[PDB]
RNA sequence: AUGAGUAGCGAAAGAGGGGUGAGAAUCCCCUCCACCGAAUGCCUAAGGUUUCCUGAGGAAGGCUCGUCCGCUCAGGGUUAGUCGGGACCUAAGCCGAGGCCGAAAGGCGUAGGCGAUGGACAACAGGUUGAUAUUCCUGUACCACCUCCUCACCAUUUGAGCA
RNA sequence: GAGCUGUAAGCAAGCUUUGAUCCGGAGAUUUCCGAAUGGGGAAACCCACCACUCGUAAUGGAGUGGUAUCCAUAUCUGAAUUCAUAGGAUAUGAGAAGGCAGACCCGGGGAACUGAAACAUCUAAGUACCCGGAGGAAGAGAAAGCAAAUGCGAUUCCCUGAGUAGCGGCGAGCGAAACGGGAUCAGCCCAAACCAAGAGGCUUGCCUCUUGGGGUUGUAGGACACUCUGUACGGAGUUACAAAGGAACGAGGUAGAUGAAGAGGUCUGGAAAGGCCCGCCAUAGGAGGUAACAGCCCUGUAGUCAAAACUUCGUUCUCUCCUGAGUGGAUCCUGAGUACGGCGGAACACGUGAAAUUCCGUCGGAAUCCGGGAGGACCAUCUCCCAAGGCUAAAUACUCCCUAGUGACCGAUAGUGAACCAGUACCGUGAGGGAAAGGUGAAAAGCACCCCGGAAGGGGAGUGAAAGAGAUCCUGAAACCGUGUGCC
């Protein structure tokens, strides 16, 4: 029980995303239950490659009006990771 | 494909069948987050896929006791 | 009482007398889409398409209980009725000792 | 409906030249002029909850107008061994195993706990984005624990450790 | 048995006759909170210990199980003290405390406003409300009864008795019971008390221990004691009367199947189910749809049939369970709290009184069948009946639900507060209060194209039976606001 790949979830893509990536640092969004230790070791696992720190924060909710009617949307977490000098790097399409 | 599953053994059910099903379904969900997969239909049969394998094991671990 | 690919005919509406083949079924309305029958001229939504396009044919549904089937021997409108089972229940006709 | 196109429009200095636009006294840029300065400056409580950043908008809200907005629609944005709280301590008060009272429901209370507004406790300078920074980057540090494999002196009541 | 991926109408991507989607029976999975139970807490969150397991050397890293208090059952361990308190470890108890249907029933506390033309005694009323127990119903039961002869025979509910007898500042008012007619049926039964055997305690002795046995016990005659009886054949059918279980048939409940006969001709209409002229079916003219009003167009109706699997009753078989009668001389008669004395209550329809009857506190307090209680104070005769131990179906009450129906009930200011994303929006610190809002068309066939305009909005052209039908789009009154004009 506790699969690595039930920690990952689905990669991040934006402006900040490719511009951190040009330095070695890739961003996740991950289990809202799991904490560094856990992203660290499936990082190493899935990918096979060499982690040196790992960032992590939360996110909440957004107000939505769609129609007459009004909700919220649910939690997020993400991790940034930064692998070491020597390390490959992971081949994120 | 339920009979096909019962004809399998017990470790052959999870090792290399219920790993494989979970391998594929994380690359699936990469590639549609990226931007590049085309049939959607596929991630919801594998989760089927999954579960049947789940609830044929544990049909037989309760029938064991 | 009849599905999609048979021969119906038209015996109300402004359309009777007129028959043809069944192209569609909608059994959540009880309507059909019979072949060639009640036209309409569907005004096109602004281009949307590689020409503009806006005066269509196509034909629109028609109430279930509007068509009844033919009678292969005789040729004509006639009743419908189940169960001859011969090794699975069958439509057979009334006004007849037919199949289908 | 009448009162009636009447009362009001909630303390304060602006002027010109450009611009953009279907449309500008009211929006952007420039130059002069004016007001606060033990604050109308900065940092940050409680409380608020996305109001923050970028691109579009001109139905309703702004006591006028509006090309503008804390308004409407889409995308984004919050990184800690050292900062504040928990794997530390107790005050007033509260809860309370057994226990003592009371038609019932219940009231009180010992051992033991919980509870900061207080006590203990290891990191500083500079840089950077449209939106974060004792957290990110570059330099130099400190604190607790382990020996994975080590290294040098130094081993059993010939006592190391022990409150 | 042919399409399908919910509202939901876009849009891609897919699946199914190798039978999908869909309907019913049985299973599996079931994050976190909540009685909440490892500890804590501001419900939806933090922090642990012990066994294994993953991963490096450990840590915090990670996973799967266990760990609340009280009550019963065994154990070993026993302070002050040579014993009992107290302490551990067991299997517990599928604990049950927790919830609810704003209903029905048992018990404990228990108002006031109001009426009496004011007001204490009375009434409101053992009502409202609070607390404790339950069950599918509860409660009540087999005479120490009614009553007055000819006597009847456990309880409960309806009709009548009857607004009668009775209570009452004799006011206002409250208010029975028995007899008679019905609904269901049970003469329903069980208890060690006198006795016996045995044991095994046990100073001789005892006094519990188990068995028999005994009470369908009152006309005071049963029982203990004393003469017969057949023990298989009857009762449970497990609903009181001991209690556990199986095996076959039948009828239902939870899904379904089959099911007669007009395109009749003709007229008007956008469209016939309507008009006129003709036919058929019926154990089937109950309903709802379809472009207008349908027994013969569709789904159906009357009749017949149906179940792998869970369930509800009924019958039978298996299967368990041992008796009832005649006779008199000591002893048990199961039941010591009865009945008093105040004193309060306390219920009785009855307000302490002429008053019987029932209960609760407090002082004293029996006899034994040649006895005891009652017949509305007592008082002698007569007549009925045996308290101080238990169990018991049916006939009655009430609907949170489920299934099928029906109304000289409503029709959007009505009917539920709510026909619409209603206990919502709003208001309040909180308990709490509490709205407004239905209708395009048969079918979107929901206005391609041209012109004015920044857009909104129009004028044409088209669809349609209707566009004055164009998005709060059936009909559309009045108040209110305007334009033109005949007479002043």
């Amino acid at each position: 029980m506790k699969d690595p790949r039930d920690v990952l979830k689905r990669p991040v893509i934006t402006e900040r995303s490719a511009d951190l990536m040009t330095e070695k640092k890739y961003t996740f969004e991950v289990d809202v239950r799991a904490n560094k230790t856990e992203v660290k070791d499936a990082v190493e696992s899935i990918f096979g490659v060499k982690v040196d720190k790992v960032n992590i924060m939360n996110y909440k909710g957004k107000s939505k009006r769609v129609g007459r009617y009004t909700g919220m949307t649910s939690r997020r977490r993400k991790a940034i990771v930064k692998l070491t000098a020597d390390s490959k790097e992971i081949e994120i399409f | 494909m339920k009979a096909n599953e019962i004809r399998d053994l017990t470790t052959a059910e999870i090792e290399q069948k219920v790993k494989s099903l979970k391998e594929e379904l994380f690359n699936l969900r990469f590639q549609l987050a990226t931007g590049q997969l085309e049939n959607t239909a596929r991630i919801r049969e594998v989760r089927k896929a999954i579960a049947r394998m789940k609830t044929v094991i544990r049909e037989r671990e309760i029938a064991a006791n | 009482h009849v599905k999609k690919g048979d021969k119906v005919m038209v015996i109300s509406g402004k359309d009777k007398g007129k028959q043809g083949t069944i192209l569609a079924a909608f059994p959540k309305k009880d309507r059909v889409l019979v072949e060639g029958v009640n036209m309409v001229k569907k005004h096109s939504k602004p281009t949307q398409a590689n020409p503009q396009g806006g005066i269509s044919n196509q034909e629109a549904p028609i109430h279930v209980s509007n068509v009844m089937p033919l009678d292969p021997k005789t040729g004509e409108v006639t009743r419908v009725g189940y169960k001859v089972e011969d090794g699975k229940k069958v439509r057979v006709a009334k006004k007849s000792g037919q199949v289908l």
